[PDB]
């Protein structure tokens, strides 16, 4: 519309703004003052129609976002780069007989040692710039400015948790879709059939069986067997919310919950699995709209002409931009009746959060300091534990 | 093992690793 | 860790051995007086839940005292508490027995019915010999060496 | 209900805040601060389920 | 006594530990048993 | 000359090395590991 | 496949292995040392 209001014309006069004094190397020095009227507009009180509108409160809403897999996180010393692991293969006890060659007492019997070698993690970073002169214009107390400087920092702590939780639930779906053997994969037909298969596959763990681990794709576990058991204190179902609302809605969940394990807290579920994307073709960055889209989510370091390798992850919705279409797929389970029952010790996850406040660079030209947050996180998944995937594929 | 002047400026203390104080929020 | 694995596979051996014993017994040696016959899975569930309650009763009907040495004539009455009743079944059927309202009313203010039902994936990874054979091939010897059986040649 | 407790930028109306049109904002919610507002004829049906 | 003392074999310096145990498995006829099959 | 040994092929696959996880602005963030062999290499022990 | 890599040929050289010193009653005694390069292969870091 259009407004011929005496106060709205004063409001919309942008040549008087504070931004004019900070986007020009020479600017206005002394203030004459302004006539402020609250008549026949908003901000109008019944008494004293000539005062400036005043703030009752300003409220920093700071939500503590949590990583649900944080109790799995071991902490290492960030030294070397290859973590390896190994088991001892089964040798079943044999009957003894007193009528043998009796120089087989001299014979040897070594253990057999299935292993697997893991690479490194990656170091991740994020920064935030806080200045000292222009952000003071909009808090009216020192306490609100310090709460702002602290809320920015705790948001930078919280989105690390969001990143790591979304990253690990992308790992556990990428694993089961692509890398997992089709011996651990059971196939369902309908939702009640899948519920009965999930509830019999929980009970297919806690059993001394060499059938449910992928020790055959360890380095030395191709011949022989390796028997794994799993308690119920370390079994986790990873599924969707539309299917957790059906698994918990059965009488078997009630008899698990009564006098026993908390079955609500062993079923880790999400809305539908995957907001994380993968790169399949090594592309480059060509357009400024994609650069600004990456700047919106805090990715400051990437510029035009940067190449993205095959297998890089993004952790937000990227596939709508012109040069990402086709080059980028999604870690999303096919035929969303989906449940992946694992032992929680299979997630080999360790970090290094020792010294993640690197000391600030001041930049006293603009008086805008910068704090960086560096952390090393190693995400892997071990083959020596019971895993079952129940899909319709 | 050999120290000489081992605890020198910021990097010689940065490998003698520093201040596990802030960890991530859940546990 | 090598030593504690040698302790752990003793436990695996003995558990698999005893759950083979309890299946070999019921299939071959057990009398067909203790054997009830079901038709479907809900029918078998109702028979299991009435057969638990057929114990705790002073009855001479459910023991195989008739195949003891001197128990052919006369009767012998057995009772059983619920602290020593164990169901041995499969996981595909434990996921159906526990999924009933009777398991909920057993679990509430009473016995832990999840821990009295001992179940396995499907009963039997243990094999028996029926004809006394010998060992002739080197592939079978290496297959036995893979599982730790070093003494057989 | 279970679509909450998840770190997701899908369920808040931050896009109709003043400066939240571009970018994302992720919210979580505990179960100690989730409230369903419905009718009695439907609360007598939600509570009457095994869930 | 299921840790019998080791034989050293110091030619190759490879010791060996044996684990011997006696286990008796039986099943008594004087208790209530019910088998519910489809055979 | 070349080598058809599979772990030599594993060493030759430098695409999974850590160097590619620092030259680029994005990368993989999870590792599945690999079955490492020592046989027919310069890295054998007798036992394991 | 086949790899013409300077480090993978050193890896796949099985006559230098420790297993050669334990499956023969006479074997190599003194080590000369080896040139190890991590360039254009796996195990490659940005520094050193």
């Amino acid at each position: 519309q259009s407004t011929k209001n005496e106060t709205a014309l004063l409001v919309a006069k942008s040549a008087k703004s504070a931004l004019q004094d900070f986007n020009h190397d020479y600017s206005k020095s002394w203030t004459f003052g302004d006539k402020w009227d609250n008549s026949n507009t908003m901000f109008e009180t019944f008494v004293n129609k000539y005062l400036f509108p005043k703030i009752n409160e300003t409220l920093l809403i700071d939500i503590a976002l949590g990583n649900r897999f944080n109790w799995l996180a071991k902490e290492q010393d960030f030294i070397g780069q290859y973590s390896e692991e190994y088991v001892i293969m089964d040798t079943v006890p044999i009957n003894m007989d007193l009528s043998k060659n009796e120089e087989l007492m001299l014979k040897r019997n070594y253990p057999r040692m299935a292993t697997k070698l893991y690479g490194n993690g990656i170091v991740k970073k994020q920064k935030f710039t806080l200045n000292n002169n222009d952000t003071r214009f909009n808090f009216q107390t020192l306490a609100d400015a310090t709460n702002y400087a602290l809320g920015v920092y705790k948001k930078k702590i919280s989105d690390i948790n969001v990143l790591e939780e979304k990253e690990m639930r992308a790992m556990l779906v990428d694993y089961s879709l692509n890398q997992l053997s089709e011996t651990n994969v059971r196939k369902a037909t309908s939702k009640e059939d899948l519920a009965s298969k999930v509830f019999e596959a929980i009970l297919n763990l806690q059993n001394n069986s060499a059938k449910y681990n992928e020790v055959h794709r360890a380095s030395g576990g191709a011949i022989g067997q390796y028997t794994t058991v799993s308690k119920l204190k370390d079994i986790v179902i990873l599924t969707t919310d539309s299917l957790k609302s059906y698994l918990l809605d059965t009488k078997i969940a009630n008899t698990f919950q009564i006098a026993g394990i908390d079955f609500t807290d062993h079923v880790i579920s999400f809305d539908d699995l995957g907001g994380v994307f993968k790169v399949t073709k090594e592309f480059k960055l060509q357009n400024q709209d994609s650069i600004d889209f990456l700047r919106a989510y805090g990715d400051y370091q990437s510029q035009l002409g940067d190449t993205i390798p095959v297998g890089a992850v993004f952790t937000y919705d990227v596939s709508k931009l012109k040069e990402f279409t086709g080059n980028v797929e999604e870690i999303k389970p096919k035929s969303d009746l989906y449940a992946f029952i694992l032992d929680i010790n299979s997630i080999k996850y360790k970090r290094y959060t020792k010294g993640m406040l690197k000391p600030p660079f001041h930049n006293p030209e603009f008086d805008e300091v910068t704090h960086w947050i560096h952390y090393y996180s190693f995400k892997a998944i071990s083959p020596f534990f019971n895993k079952i995937l129940i899909t319709d594929q | 093992m050999y120290e000489g002047n081992n605890m020198r400026s910021m990097m010689g203390t940065s490998y003698e690793d520093s201040r596990l104080n802030k960890r991530t929020e859940l546990n």
